[PDB]
């Protein structure tokens, strides 16, 4: 999985928390901008053939399957201390 | 059957009756004294309020004013009779000829076309600057934008583009004056006339006196007309004068509707401001739109969320910097951040790569030793990165050229510089088969000709 | 003696250059600060504006 | 088991984050900001887990933890706040990973009150 | 009889509750009896219902909501005029000193209206200081603001007691002192300095100590300010001192912060402009007398770009700058020839003779620090006989600049020295155009006029 510019996506989740007037954070941004980030990316895993036979009921048996994560981030001037690259 | 309940600067709040509310963008009218105002809805409040941006001048307003709710969006001229003339935001003519015989009228607020609508193309329309095609070539039908800050040319550099690419584009136009110098889009409409082009360009006109509703709305009038022009199956050139000024509109008004500032104090919703109006200034299968943008940069802060944003939606972006215009060096485009989209082998073939990488490459080299010359000087370089430095300067200063519309204020005589002879001087340059000339010689001339001929007048 | 005379010319050689480099790096420390104290600046106007734009 | 008595290891993976999470937390618990977005009790917080980290007349605590330094910046306040309560100190550096040296640990900023 | 009651406290905030018709104005004081002791209470907002908003001039611990609060129909008051002379008070006109009650023949409010244009002096007067270095290369327009970028160690405080002794003595004029933001022990000492100098029956003092609230802080200035322009509509021309702007702006800001406003710029308030406009303009040369201003200046970080160093900068006439180099020198006052400048330096104002020998004595300097470089890197074999006499002449100016105050006996045991302008302006012409080329360079040093500096070369 290719996500393509998740800043864009903070961005956006940023748009939604201040016009639903939440406290806003740090350049503004929502303080729930890492568990965004972090419960979207941590579904990239490799899983064992016990959970693959486990969730199919028994029908794929001895295989492990695969989600690889490939993120893009924008940086500005490449100050790598911006809160969402961080 | 409305009246106004609060005023608070160029936003007015208004109340309706509970079954008679106003849709969003819908236009709403008053009685200034005098005057007529236009109120353009932007958001229900609770219990029949309804809160707007003025489109005219908010002094003079009391509380309850009777307010009439005009049940449709801002609506404007649209088509070939809106060509060859000057209009205001709620598309009324603002130069003193009679009305506008239009047949139709669009509403400004419209959904994009759909990505099963869109159209691509290579075609590699030349622009006659010089640095403008070698390092960033501009395709027809694609969205190209000039970052620039305060007085810097990046006005200039498009009257120099609608003069060159008129020469081969015999279709109608549409020109957006956002915000800005109202001598600026005289100046033009005069020159307009003089020379006949006029018949084939209209304008709308908002310019940086109006009140925030106007400049805001403004741009948007401006892409629907854009928008008949394509949609009749033509091709159109759209020139917008400055779109910084459309968010900086929205920047003034946001914190008066009510809404918590993000960043530096712009308003939360800057990127899809930016992206609902950008996605609907494209190409389709019916028809193509060619846009040049001016982008105002705050400060000289190219990382300013506003520029930030703006640079995601363009296919050529010409970055104009205010070190090269103190130099003397014209136009001041910086060609380690002007890009293309179309620079590629495929698109202009192998030796327009190789020689814009090259020149690149070099200008790239020629910063990294800056530090070392500033503080020891160039004895101390090593006798090819000497050379190096000879090169790159010379390369800077062929990349400057006299414009046509620049004679006002060099005196020069102006230049057109084609493909087959820029590509050719920058290739001879970087080979050094034209090393021996000195530096001076390479400023504004046309082409390599004229940089010997020049050599030979000392 | 053309040995000598190239060495004491030398000598002279590097105190002009190391004079002209001393100056240059007086003359980039006047710029640099004036970068650092710019940003100074404008990072406490962007906390402060934070710090009282987060508060209710 | 300290209190039964024993000598134990504690490893704890990174200190950072349970700060972040507070940080998190504090925005919606309705606490007024702080300095670089943190939450006003940081420092309170820090020191209520640390102190409980300690070897008694009973028993031994022996404690290793990692501490996450945001853009080796090692000044904002998090890493400011939680070099007070640890007995030794070692500071890995970006730098002298980058040019290949393993392990990373600057001489010039790291120390022990053994020493 | 008492009508307000207080409803908060927070702080140095408290807030009062007045009748609906009575709503005491801004800048009203009010008082309270905080235990056995009575506040003054300063009004800064009028909010709804009849409240108002005040800042404790002092504790406000003890406080109780519900005390009683009782209106002075007007601002903070405090005694001026010749009874304030010699004497040591608060914010409040109170006396600080163990002298006992003041005569206090007039009291008048610190919240004054500024000088109105009709009012102004149409001339442009200059200040005889006596100094020769500040006549000459740094001259006081008279009504102007000095600053003294100087840090402690270097004699500020001399040079202060200097000017007091030289209005005093050689014109008709007083001085008032306004310590803001004055450690304790300084101030305890500065009085001690002044006393056994006798200089302390020509100067009021006013101290506004680090450890008192921030809202005594702020109106310690515009105290010592009301007493300079009761000594001006004497007919008087007055010198003020002001111990630290910064301080006077930095307590305008914790001010606004406590209050609660926005702020601006770098931090500070969004008055900040507007409250320096207030202080400054009020020192002004008027048609019946004047006041001279002489402020200490700190900037923030070294950074003269900061709002605040850049808003004083707005009203400075003068700048002297004092140097801890040429204090090593033994040359003293330690004042920079080269660094200290005033925006009277022009033929328009001060005359072309006066003009053109300070530009000459400056050029000579800063050609000799030149030359001082090239001595040190190449020794003095390298100069011509034109740079020996621009070297000769320049150390017989830089001696030239040094001076024995009557503040000063107490160490040199020379007399003190008040120098004419015409006297100074005399000596550096003829040392510049190589008269006096003749007698050495230790004549002119801490002697006086240039005929004293012959007279003490004919046996040394
Ligand atoms: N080719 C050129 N040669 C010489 N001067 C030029 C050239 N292009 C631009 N300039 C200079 O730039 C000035 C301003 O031009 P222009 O209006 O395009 O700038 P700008 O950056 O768009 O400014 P603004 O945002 O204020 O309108 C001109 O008056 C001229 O001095
Ligand atoms: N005119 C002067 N004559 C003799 N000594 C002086 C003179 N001016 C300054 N000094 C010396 O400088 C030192 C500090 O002087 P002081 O008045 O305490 O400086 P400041 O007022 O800056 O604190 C003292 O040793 C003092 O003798
Ligand atoms: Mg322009």
């Amino acid at each position: 999985i290719i996500y393509d510019d998740l800043s864009k996506q903070a961005v956006a989740y940023r748009q939604i928390s201040l016009l639903l007037r939440r406290p806003p954070g740090r350049e503004a941004f929502p303080g729930d901008v890492f568990y965004l980030h972090s419960r979207l990316l941590e579904r990239a895993a490799r899983v064992n053939a016990e959970y693959v036979e486990a969730f199919t009921k028994g029908e794929v048996k001895g295989k492990t399957g695969s989600l690889t994560a490939l993120p893009i981030i924008e940086t500005q001037a490449g100050d790598v201390s911006a809160f969402v690259p961080t | 059957t409305g009246k106004i309940v609060q005023v608070i600067g160029a936003v007015v709040d208004v109340e309706f009756p509970q079954d008679a509310v106003p849709r969003v963008y819908d236009a709403l009218e008053v009685q200034n004294g005098n005057e007529r105002l236009v109120l353009e809805v932007q958001q229900q409040l609770g219990g029949g309020i309804v809160r707007t941006i003025a489109m005219g001048s908010s002094d003079g307003l009391r509380r309850g004013l009777d307010v009439k709710d005009l049940e449709h969006p801002i609506e404007v001229p649209v088509g070939k009779a809106t060509l060859g003339r000057i209009m205001n935001v709620l598309g009324e003519p603002v130069d003193m000829k009679g009305e506008i015989g239009e047949e139709e009228r669009w509403a400004i607020h419209r959904a994009a076309p759909s990505y099963e609508e869109l159209s691509n193309s290579q075609e590699l329309l030349e622009t006659g600057i010089k640095v403008i095609d070698l390092m960033a070539p501009f395709a027809k039908g694609g969205k190209v934008g000039l970052f620039g800050g305060a007085g810097v040319g990046k006005t200039v550099n498009m009257m120099e583009l609608i003069r060159n690419i008129a020469i081969e584009h015999s279709g109608y136009s549409v020109f957006a004056g956002v915000g800005e110098r109202t001598r600026e889009g005289n100046d033009f409409y005069h020159e307009m006339t003089d020379s006949n082009v006029i018949d084939k360009v209209s304008l709308v006109y908002g310019q940086m006196n109006e009140p925030p509703g106007n400049r805001l709305r403004v741009a948007l009038t401006g892409l629907t007309m854009a928008e008949k022009f394509r949609d009749e199956g033509r091709d159109v050139l759209l020139f917008v004068d400055n779109i910084y000024r459309y968010t900086l509109a929205g920047t003034e008004v946001s914190a008066l509707l009510g809404r918590m500032p993000s960043a530096v104090g712009y308003q939360p919703t800057l990127a899809e401001e930016m992206g609902v109006l950008q996605e609907r200034i494209t190409s389709t299968k019916t028809g193509s739109i060619t846009s040049v943008q001016a982008v105002y940069v705050p400060a000289d802060d190219l990382t300013d969320p506003s520029p930030a944003t703006t640079f995601a939606h363009l296919d050529a972006t010409v970055v104009l910097s205010r070190q090269i215009a103190s130099l003397g060096i014209y136009p001041a485009v910086d060609p380690l951040d002007s890009t293309s989209r179309q620079l590629d082998p495929l698109v202009v073939g192998q030796e327009h790569y190789d020689t814009a990488r090259g020149v690149q490459s070099i200008l790239q080299r020629y910063q990294e030793l800056k530090d070392i010359i500033a503080i020891l000087g160039m004895d101390e370089l090593s006798e090819e990165d000497k050379l190096v430095v000879a090169r790159a300067r010379k390369i800077q200063r062929f990349l400057s050229q006299p414009f046509f519309v620049a004679e006002v204020f060099t005196g020069s005589p102006g230049k057109y510089v084609s493909l087959k002879d820029t590509i050719r001087g920058f290739k001879g340059i970087m080979e050094g088969e034209y090393d021996h000339l000195p530096e001076q010689a390479f400023y504004m001339v046309g082409s390599i000709e004229e940089a010997v001929e020049k050599a030979k007048k000392l | 003696q053309g040995v000598v005379e190239n060495l004491a010319s030398e000598q002279a050689a590097r105190m002009v250059a190391m004079k002209a480099a001393t100056d240059n790096g007086g003359s980039l420390i006047k710029e640099l600060q004036l970068v650092y104290n710019k940003a100074r600046q404008a990072s406490i106007t962007q906390e402060l504006t934070e710090i009282v734009s987060g508060a209710a």
